[PDB]
């Protein structure tokens, strides 16, 4: 679900040539979550 | 438990258990339940 | 009698200072085509006046 | 008659603002065209005379 | 392994209808030529009757997401649930369209569904949703899936309307399950696949089977 | 102080995790657990059949 916002959201901003503030901060909340999910299924995983 | 998907099927004739496909104004009943069948076809979603 | 209240509530709510919210009118719009027994037992399409 | 007036009433006021008609924004003339589909001209006339 | 249909797969959209308590099944069809609308061709009696799958035959091109697509009007991939695709007649090169036109004299509102000679604008891309609860958005389309199909544009269903005594399509706000059966997905170098044109040379390509030339007495039986 | 003779018809030893076994109550599911099959309630005109 996410991944497929993110993409939307880029689709959304591709035509425009810069990213203006919100979305940058939207952006980074985003990878954040992103982030800490990819950890967690790392976490999941390792050991393995 | 909960991970098998298994249709169902009377030996002797060799129907599927599935559902009647309620007729149109059922949703307008707000008739949530569906009379179940046997059907030489039935559906895809007919596991259990 | 009922259908008229709720739809001035949506009128309110779509129309603001003498111009339109488009994105609370295109869901008005798409809500309604879903559910079209809204508009009522005309405007229905089928076998309707 | 009251609701059908509320409901013809409200999706005047959803129907988009003309600077973006003229704009040429998608979703503006989709719901316009929605809106035209869904009301007649030819009616809204004959309830007016 | 579970059968995905993907881009440039061959497909056949299939309706189901009951007609004197017999069901019977429906492939969307059109010529283009001479005549752009889309009519029903069944495929049930075709152990006695052949049903002319040609014209009924369509291809995908792109399965796009919406911002995507309207990104696109402002300027082998899978499927899935809330994607909105555009699909050719195979035989036409024609685009599957939802049409201004409308001639239902039992349904107002609805639209005329036909074939459109090109791919610009939203009339010719369709959108799938699930039938049912089980599928859900996002998910990959399963060969054999029950599918309901949103014109962009119109924001109509592809529709069969029994309402004349007689089968037609339509765009409604009534919606109807459509089945998007699988052709053709990918074919090897030579290796000859069904539904496809050809000749039969006897031998060194000197001679071919054939029937007699028009106005023949023959009749060309 | 008679006697009969009986037999030890045996039913089950031991089953693995999962992996049903016979002569168990359940409930039959069809999807993502949202819905089951079953009969209509008490004093229903179908007579629960």
């Amino acid at each position: 679900r996410l991944q497929e916002s993110i993409s939307d959201f880029y689709w959304y901003y591709s035509g425009k040539d810069v990213i203006e503030e919100q979305g940058k901060r939207n952006f980074s909340k985003a990878m954040s979550v992103a982030k800490q999910v990819f950890n967690s299924l790392t976490e999941y995983i390792q050991g393995p | 438990y909960g991970e098998s998907l298994c249709f169902v099927q009377h030996v002797a004739s060799g129907l599927w258990l599935t559902y009647a496909a309620p007729d149109p104004k059922a949703l307008r009943l707000g008739v949530l339940k569906k009379k179940a069948i046997l059907h030489q076809e039935g559906h895809m979603d007919d596991a259990l | 009698c009922g259908g008229e209240r709720y739809l001035d509530f949506l009128r309110f709510a779509v129309f603001v200072n003498g111009e339109s919210v488009e994105e609370n009118a295109n869901v008005v719009v798409r809500l309604l085509i879903r559910k079209p027994e809204c508009f009522g037992p005309a405007l229905r399409g089928e076998g309707g006046s | 008659m009251s609701f059908y007036a509320a409901l013809i009433d409200l999706l005047g006021r959803c129907a988009p603002e003309m600077h973006l008609i003229q704009a040429g924004k998608g979703e503006a003339l989709r719901i316009r065209a929605i809106l035209r589909s869904l009301v007649p001209l030819d009616d809204l006339v004959g309830i007016i005379s | 392994e579970v059968q995905f249909l993907r881009t440039d797969d061959e497909v056949v959209l299939q309706c189901s209808a009951t007609v004197l308590k017999e069901q019977l099944k429906l492939c969307l069809a059109a010529e283009g030529f001479g005549n752009r609308l889309c009519f029903l061709e069944p495929t049930s009696n075709a152990q006695n009757v052949p049903p002319d799958l040609a014209i009924c035959c369509f291809t995908l091109e792109q399965s796009l997401s919406v911002r995507a697509l309207q990104e696109m009007l402002a300027n082998h991939r899978t499927l899935l649930y809330g994607h909105a695709i555009l699909l050719r007649h195979a035989h036409s090169r024609m685009y599957l369209s939802c049409l201004t036109t409308s001639r239902s004299m039992t349904d107002k509102l609805a639209f005329d569904v036909g074939l459109q000679e090109d791919a610009t604008g939203e009339a010719c891309w369709w959108t799938m949703h699930p039938a049912s609860k089980q599928r859900s958005e996002g998910e990959k389309v399963r060969v054999g899936d029950d599918l309901i199909l949103v014109s962009v544009s119109s924001e109509r269903y592809l529709h069969l309307s029994t309402a004349s005594g007689e089968l037609q399509v339509d765009a409604s706000f009534m919606q109807t399950l459509w089945n998007m059966n699988p052709i053709c997905s990918c074919c090897e170098e030579g290796y000859v696949t069904g539904g496809h044109v050809l000749r039969l040379f006897h031998g060194h390509m000197d001679e071919c089977l054939t029937i007699s030339a028009a106005d023949s007495d023959d009749q060309r039986r």
